[PDB]
């Protein structure tokens, strides 16, 4: 029946109406969310395209400087031109401790201390 | 305080419950 | 029943499928990242249902310990640390990097060194 | 060899978009 069709067509519309907007809202969360765990953490976290993360601090003193982490429940930090820079660091804290937080912790305040002013 | 559309809080709705653990 | 109306159906059963795809690619992804600065930050960053940020330590001492922070605007990058119950117990780490240093992840920083030296195996 | 169905794949394309710099 053309009453069939209309309520149908109808529903088509506002079924992609639903699809359309999960999609808007989304983007503009994660972006809030993205932006929010940057500033609280220092570390922009970026999925690369091996599904892999790289991470960029707030204070980083040159750009291009990133640590890029390998996911398998464990995750092996990888090398990179300033994971050798910080080789002390990942020694204390990612081997003897056991503890990636507690390695970008100690490196955030590394960075800090040499970004100050005057 | 226009109101979001229905289609605009129902997205809203869930996408935030997934940031909510 | 005709097959306009059979077309119109699948069009509609298509759409709610496009629906239940995009959430559970959507359910994962946001986890995959969440989990990850978890792992990686050793923080558990929730949304709260005023839309500010909690955050658990990975060592926090009791389940219930968390810090909120919210952000002044959309339109600003600001963001301010608000009263917990668990924020009342480290005023000197507020003082010193919230306060005087101005630094968020110098505060955040120092305070997971200190709840890692804290968890002791016995 | 577990594929891609076509609505999963449609919602990656939009999904990994806001995973980077």
């Amino acid at each position: 029946s053309s009453k069939e069709v209309a309520e149908l067509k109808k529903q088509v519309e506002s079924a992609e109406l639903k699809n359309q907007r999960l999609k808007e809202v989304f983007q503009t969360k994660i972006q809030e969310f993205r932006k929010a765990c940057y500033t609280l953490t220092g570390y922009q976290i970026d999925i690369t395209t091996e599904n892999q993360y790289r991470l960029t601090s707030l204070y980083a003193e040159h750009p291009g400087d990133c640590l890029i982490f390998k996911a398998t429940s464990k995750m092996q930090l990888l090398e990179t031109e300033f994971s050798h820079t910080v080789g002390e660091l990942i020694e204390v804290h990612l081997r003897r401790q056991d503890s990636i937080p507690a390695f970008l912790s100690s490196l955030t305040l590394e960075l800090f201390s040499r970004q100050t002013v005057a | 305080q226009p109101s979001p559309t229905v289609h605009t809080k129902e997205a809203l709705g869930f996408i935030m419950n997934m940031f909510q653990a």
